[PDB]
Parts: C-alpha cells; structure tokens; sequence
C-alpha cells in the first residue's frame, strides 16, 4: 500500500523517558514516568520496557 | 618582525545590555505574537514537561 | 498571451506518465531579429499552439496509446485562475488523493 | 544586600552574555527541541564552540 | 573470590552467515515485494543521487 | 500562520558542502561543489557563502 | 587467486558483519534517509557503540 499507512511527517519510532520522581528504599527502588502518548499515535504496551 | 616567536591565536566575545533569545516558532522568525508553535495542538491540547 | 506548451514524458512503469514542463529543447531563440520577425515568430508559434489544440481535443497507458493521448496541453496565460485551480497534476511529484509529498 | 551598583536585574545592565557555552531543551525528557534535524547540532544550541 | 583483583566488563557480538539489511519501507516493514517508498513519486518521477 | 509556512518533517535549515575537487595552483586556489537543493526546497543565494 | 577455503561470495558463509560501526544514506548529497527523526540517532544507523 501507499497510503493510509506510513505518516509522511517527522515521528520517532521509539522514545525515551526519564523518571519524574525516584526513591531508592533500603530494600526497593520505585520510579515514576509520565508515558506521553502523542496525538494521532497507538502506543502498544507490549513494545514497552524497562532499560 | 623578524624577531617574532611562535605564537596563538585566540578568539573570544562581547555582547552586554542583551539578552540571548530562543522564540518558540517552527522557523525562529517573529510571523506575530502568538507564535505558530504557540498555537499548535500538540501543546493546547495535553500538557508536557520541560528540561 | 501565446505561451510554450508542457512536455509529458513517459513513465516506462506503472503507466501514468510524470510531471510536464515547459519544453527547452526545441526553443526557437529569436530575440536577436528585428521587429516584423519578432512579430511573425510568434504567428507560426500561435499556428503550432492551434495546432495542438485540435489535436488534444482528438493500469497505465501503453506508449503507443500514450503518444495519441497526453498530447501537448497549452495552459494558456500563466497562473491566472485562484489559489484553487492550477496546474497540479503537470508536478512530477504530485499526487491525486493528496497533495504533493515526498520522503 | 551590600552593594549599591547597577542592578542588571533591574536596569538591564547585563553583561556575562559570553559566559555561555551551550543548551539543550526537551519536551517530557525525550523529545528534543526543536529536533527535525534543524541546526548543525540538532540534539542542542551550541552558543560558542572552543575547539 | 576474595582474592579478586579490581575488573573491567566488555562486551561484543557475532552474527554469521547472515546480512545487514536496511528495507527501503516507510516502516521498515515488508508489506510487500514492491515496498511503499519503492513506489512513491518522489523517486519514479525525478532521478537522485546516492551516498 | 499555523500552516502552510514551515513545514512538520524533519529538515536542516543550513547544510554544509564539501569540495568535490579543488586545486592548488602556484597562484590561484579552485574548487567545485554540487550544490544539492533538495526537492520541495528553494534556495536563495544571498544566503550562501564560503568558508 | 591463491585460497581454497569456503568463498563467502557465494556458499554464503560470511562471518564480519561484527565488524561495522555506523552506515549512513544520504540523497542528492543532502537529504538524509530515513531522516524525519525516525531513530534515536536520525542522522543515521548506529550498529554497535563503544562507549
């Protein structure tokens, strides 16, 4: 197909977020990140992970 | 003169009573106050974070 | 006025020929004659222009079915119509369904 | 508040402009602004280079 | 063992009998033999230049 | 204007090309480039230079 | 041609492909593919970094 799939505009195929807020308990370690999905974008959880 | 030794050059700068701008337009240029940018979606829209 | 009439070249693949422009190759240079030549210059160019336009108004499309079609279209005075009604499809990187766009 | 010279703040009497060297803004910690591959140094604003 | 003297980690990768490859799609996905990009305009219409 | 001014993908806003063959004479220096304007892009002179 | 051994030129049996760093495209010697920030390094593919 040559439409109505691929976007012709800029748009990176992968980002990177950094934590907004991380605690470093004695036993645990928790982050917070704020995953901004952009408009007119599906984001499919299973493509996401922890680095 | 002939009894010049080797040397360096070194070049430096000035720019006092200013201020170092960044407009916030797709092209840098002043197209009005209410910049292009300043009236996408992508910001009115949802909210971000900055850096 | 009498404008130059746009050059279609054919696209080997898909059929659908390409973007055509203002033919260069078989420009009569002139502007080194006098007056009454530089007058009836532009008389045998209008008779061509005449020409062409009887013989425009008589997958992809086959180069011998493409010389008979997609004939030499004369556009007439320049722009001239609204920001609406131009040239459009004589842009080689255009597109129907959109507007012209290239990665 | 000992001092009693011109107050930059105030006055606009700016003068350490040329103490810059460089500066990176982005949106939600990772898209990078303005990206598209703009400048020379897409990934920031590099005010002077000393090399 | 206690006896461990101070390291270093370095890592590195072998693929064989194989071959790099870098699809001309807008995705990078094969959607077909004739790729998308192998049939926009851009290209069928106007000749360009590799490096 | 928030459309049909600048445009959404990516694209530098100055490139940088390199001497595809110079000479150095015993008295004149040469050098040709192949100025590239890409597609859907126009160039005006008065901005180009040599450095 | 003084070898013997397995010619990977055509049994196919490469074994270097271990051995690249960094490829990029570019069209009209200006244009970068894919380009429209699609990686995290647009201006191109990145096999393998050091540091």
């Amino acid at each position: 197909p040559t439409h109505d799939v691929t976007t012709e505009r800029s748009q990176r195929l992968q980002l990177r977020f950094v934590p907004v807020d991380r605690e470093d308990t004695q036993y645990s370690y928790k982050t917070r990140f704020q995953l901004a999905v952009g408009d007119n974008r599906v984001l499919d959880m299973a493509s996401t992970y922890f680095d | 003169d002939p009894r010049h030794a080797l040397r360096d050059p070194e070049r430096k700068f000035l720019c006092d009573r200013t201020l170092w701008r960044i407009p916030f337009s797709s092209n840098f240029m002043s197209m009005g106050s209410l910049t292009d940018l300043g009236q996408n979606l992508l910001y009115a829209n949802a909210a971000h974070a900055l850096d | 006025e009498i404008p130059t009439p746009y050059v279609w070249t054919f696209q080997p693949q898909m059929g659908a020929a390409a973007g055509a422009s203002q033919d260069y190759s078989t420009r009569m240079n002139w502007f080194s004659a006098g007056p009454d030549m530089i007058h009836d210059v532009n008389n045998i160019r209008d008779a061509q222009n005449r020409i062409l336009m009887t013989q425009s108004a008589i997958g992809g499309i086959g180069s011998r079915q493409f010389v008979e079609e997609f004939v030499p279209a004369v556009y007439l005075n320049p722009y001239s119509g609204p920001p609406d009604s131009y040239p459009d499809q004589f842009i080689r990187h255009y597109n129907v369904y959109s507007n012209s766009v290239s990665g | 508040f000992t001092y009693s010279g011109t107050i930059p703040y105030l006055d606009g009497t700016f003068y350490l402009s040329h103490t810059f060297r460089k500066v990176a803004i982005q949106f939600d910690s990772s898209v990078t602004w303005p990206g598209n591959d703009r400048l020379l140094t897409p990934n920031e604003f590099e005010i002077k280079i000393s090399v």
